[PDB]
RNA sequence: ACAAGAAGCGAACGAGGGGAAGUGAAACAUCUCAGUACCCUUAGGAAAAGACAUCAAAUGAGAUUCCCCAAGUA
RNA sequence: UCCAAGGCUAAAUACUCCUGACUGACCGAUAGUGAACCAGUACCGUGAGGGAAAGGCGAAAAGAACCCCUGUGAGGGGAGUGAAAUAGAACCUGAAACCGUGUGCGUACAAGCAGUAGGAGCCUCAAUUUAUUGGGGUGACUGCGUACCUUUUGUAUAAUGGGUCAGCGACUUAUAUUCUGUAGCAAGGUUAACCGUUUAGGGGAGCCGUAGGGAAACCGAGUCUUAAUAGGGCGUCUAG
RNA sequence: CCACUGUCGUUGAAAAGCCAGGGGAUGACUUGUGGAUAGGGGUGAAAGGCUAAUCAAACUCGGUGAUAGCUGGUUCUCCC
RNA sequence: AACCGAUGCAAACUCCGAAUACCGAUGAGUAAUAUCCGGGAGACACACGGCGGGUGCUAACGUCCGUCGUGGAGAGG
RNA sequence: GGCUCAAACUAGGAGCCGAAGCUGCGGAUUUGAAACUUGUUUUCAAGUGGUAGGGGAGCGUUGUGUAAGCCUGUGAAGGUGUGUCGUAAGGCAUGCUGGAGGUAUCACAAGAGCGAAUGCUGACGUGAGUAACGAUAAUGCGAGUGAAAAGCUCGCACGCCGGAAGAUCAAGGGUUCCAGUCCAACGUUAAUCGGGGCUGGGUGAGUCGACCCCUAAGGCGAGGCCGAAAGGCGUAGUCG
RNA sequence: UUUAUUAAAAACACAGCACUCUGCAAACACGAAAGUGGACGUAUAGGGUGUGAUGCCUGCCCGGUGCUGGAAGGUUAAUU
RNA sequence: AAUUCCUUGUCAGGUAAGUUCUGACCUGCACGAAUGGCAUAAUGAUGGCAGCGCUGUCUCCAGCAGAGACUCAGUGAAAUCGAAAUCGCAGUGAAGAUGCUGUGUACCCGCGGCUAGACGGAAAGACCCCGUGAACCUUUACUACAGCUUUACAUUGAAC
RNA sequence: GGGUUCUAACUCAGGUAUAACAAUACCGAGGACAAUGUAUGGUGGGUAGUUUGACUGGGGCGGUCUCCUCCUAAAGAGUAACGGAGGAGUACGAAGGUGCGCUCAGAACGGUCGGAAAUCGUUCAUAGAGUAUAAAGGCAAAAGCGCGCUUAACUGCGAGACCCACAAGUCGAGCAGGUACGAAAGUAGGUCUUAGUGAUCCGGUGGUUCUGUAUGGAAGGGCCAU
């Protein structure tokens, strides 16, 4: 029958955790020599989709 | 255009906020690694209690209350964390 | 969904990351309280079915 | 130079030969629309497919077709 | 695990120009087929093609013999038929726009969204012992008062739209999902396709809930990162 | 057979005409009949002209209920 | 030229320096508060009158900010 | 308007007018508050302008069950008045018209509500009894017929065409041709007249034309060639 | 000759001139190809382009972009 | 100058007076030799300028004829239109008022004229802008494709 | 590894027969060429599909678009204009860390060349200097200037805050490990601070047991770094 489809993209960067969705951090592919070990540190990791936008990632990832 | 006098100046650009200044005032409660100064240079110097970033930015070592005092020889604006 | 008006959305400001694991889809975790259903004695995966 | 057939027409469904663009992507060319519309050939009450040079990796199963799940998952 | 380069093979599946039986919280003449009617017609087009409008007297024609006016016309009035004839064939009902006729009141010295709040006079009905009220119609005169919609910062606006009336005309349906309410069950809830002598009953496949952490292996009220048992991230200590 | 000028006509007698004049009038003439060239094609002494009162891409049907961040409209009542 | 003494001026000058505004504390009274979580939006063309300015000409029913009131979406005098 | 020891100005003072502000009286309503306690009741307090928009409570219409009920020829629906009731959408009753259906209550489902979309269809207005009546070749009169004659028939006269506005065809049309009869519609007026209606009649070929024989341009084209298919071309021919 | 239906002209065409292509299964054009036109023609012919009777005439520039000719060298596809 | 902006260039002619015309000058913004230069008889419903003749073109309109217009009889449209008990002025106001304020004027209703206003009617401005609109055209924009061309393999072989 | 020749494939839009077109036979002419199929490079507005920004006292043209500093900015923050002024898209293995030490610009006087000013000596001299780089705010415990030793220009993190629509950005004591300097308490997670920058996708490289489509591998993928 006719479904609602997922994001296939958004389900590559968010993921369910119990109450809410997690993610990595940006600026962290390229260019990271100039960039203090501080950064390379903290921009290291999972973060936590944020309340304002986590009803976008609500609609875009139906299922998860 | 008559007179002819007039023409371009380009100066159009500026930059960003920086949103410095007092973040904790006098007398306040006050927790360690809270921000009490945002400045450019030691407008503030860090008294007893209060730390200074690379930033110039004073923040409490210790917890209390912030009090703002004029002291020393060059009559300089300091910042201190009372055990209080 | 998935769309601000023209500045690149949230789900591609942000990377891709991990993998999916096969063996996760056949691996069921069974809880203490579940096992009520259970007739017998014995606890396989044969008789969790 | 002698017998037996065919022709053409007429709903949809099948099989097969060719095959868009509007549209969506908030532009657009990959892509989508869609193997769709349309054109063409041809059959039967159905057609096609169909018995493993198929899956599976379990204690194995055992042709084709159709429905509900698996799953908007991989 | 199976033996291509040989050929076949029913059923479960798809469909409706049609034939029959039956059904409808489907329409009822601007609807329903374009087409209830001599409709793919009239009409338009060289052509391919496009494409209308248009139902109803009465129970029975008993559809008005005859007479009268008129042109042996139309139309009507009698007579007659009929329960009904302002049911008379343009025929059931007969709304509105729109157009007449009659009655009452007002209106020819007065300036404008035409009403509204007062208000004299007049006319007309019902009571009343007889102009006293009450109902209805009219509105001299006074005050106030620049339509409606849309779109706008802002419209009487000289910005849009509407000549009027009647009829029709625009947030639906299917599925998925989320939240809320309500109901049943409740650490459980619920079946789907199907079968069925068919809203029952069966069918537990599946789905959601009951555990999370981590990319994952993996571990699990913990888990990840780490050399770290430190720190920190995400979880924990019910209702679905 | 044309169509240079003017008036008229412009809800016309006429969706291009009448009237008064005007040009060619044995020619690269005019005309009847039949046939041929078809849409990104044709044909064009060339104006993007003409191709059935339609032409910088005909007409009909179909895709199609194209799309329209635009304009218009959007129908009973009361309470917060 | 400077240096002294009188004497003015400046958004990007300051030896100075308010009122307000803002950030806190304590305390009464009054008040249909504040905050967080979730369902549904609409809006992102604003306008004028003050006040402080930039721009313009201390022009504009001008324009661009800040701030208040009104209109928007508010009749009445 | 008018105003001058003001009806101007300045400084004082006392009255009064003046709003949908406030108060007084009556009534409704939202939220909260003590209780026979779900509007079961009496109150009290603070509120009740409003676009976009959010929340809440209802009205009416069509259809389904309730309903083999109830109502209805002692008159259904609909139409048209009147009275009455409710905060409203609206309800109820009833006079007339109408002539055969309607539907309480409670649920349930919607083609569920129209003034606007230069909306769609039909009907009818205003302009307005206005413009116009289609070549300025032209008519006058006497008789006839007739309900009626400027327009028809006949007559006399007048005017126009006469390389046509006269005749013969082809194309195209198809009965418009002739006679009798009728005048509703059609004819831009009237009509007795008509290319109008109705009823009859009328087209006679060896020599005119077609058909026929022959071929042009150009078609189609056994075999043939080419091309996914459809088809394109082409010889002999066969049409034209 | 032309903008049928607001432009008839200085616009188009034109005889003439030049360049260039083409040796015939010609170039070129229609076509998917067969088949055609060119043409039952043959360089005094046919196509394309420009100019536009006639008279006098038609200067300089080959750097760019085309076109024609050449290949020493550089680079260079599939393939292997 | 069908080219010249400055510009009505300057000088000469023509006229009483000539931004046009003709002749010449050359200071050619920005002519120029087959997107041909300069002329040229003849030709042109070709452009400009100038004359004679002739005139209602005009001073300055008058008279007259016919067809309408006007009246009567018959037939009988149109576009438009929210509704109208539809006046002027000075103001006001979404900024140019029949409709608002103040005021002035005005008895009710036709007919023939007229067009100053009703931002009069007609055509969802064609100018201008906007829309991640359209079409068609151009090119050393991008990306493709037809066509043409190169080579390898195949049809494709033998000998020196 | 190139040319010459041959005929038998192939071609003829050549002749003779076959009525005609075509085909076939023979003759003649070419000939392994031509031509065609697949692949491939070139050319290719002949044709198709499209794109060709925004701001803007209308649009075009010009200018601008990100970041830093000052003012506008109304004594907290923030705050617009095609408002007024300037800078950035780097640099440095020392110009970083630490320990130790030092103090500038100028003016005057005296002094060979030698002056207005080179170098030297003296007296005043809170910065009238410097701070790599604009400006602002800072700077004596110097953040300015030298010397010795060095690699903290670390790794895992980080309580707590600032700022903030998000994505980002900023400061940060403290803890563990390994150091550098110091006699030590200690200081050091780059530089006086604020500019020196660019998400995701994709691809590469250094590592890693995480995965590894029957199984063992591997490919590919994941994680960490770039």
């Amino acid at each position: 029958k006719v479904k609602m489809k997922t994001k296939s993209g958004a389900a590559k960067r968010f993921k369910r955790t119990a109450n809410g969705f997690k993610r990595k951090q940006a600026f962290k592919s390229h260019i990271l020599t100039k960039k203090s070990s501080k950064r390379i540190r903290q921009l290291r990791g999972l973060k936590m989709v944020d309340k304002s936008d986590e009803a976008a990632v609500r609609r875009m990832c139906p299922y998860i | 255009a008559h007179k002819k006098a007039a023409g371009s100046s380009r100066n159009g650009r500026d930059s960003n906020p920086k949103m410095l200044g007092v973040k904790i005032f006098g007398g306040q409660a006050i927790v360690a690694g809270n921000i009490i100064v945002r400045q450019r240079g030691t407008e503030f110097h860090a008294g007893a209690g209060v730390g200074m970033g690379r930033d110039h930015t004073l923040f409490a070592l210790n917890d209390g209350v912030v009090k703002f005092a004029t002291k020393g020889k060059f009559n300089r604006r300091y910042v201190m964390v009372e055990e209080a | 969904a998935g769309f601000e008006g023209g500045q690149t959305p949230l789900y591609r400001r942000l990377p891709k990351f991990g993998f999916t694991s096969k063996m996760a889809m056949t691996t069921a975790e069974v809880r203490l309280s579940e096992l009520n259903k259970v007739e017998g004695d014995v606890i396989s995966v044969a008789t969790l079915k």
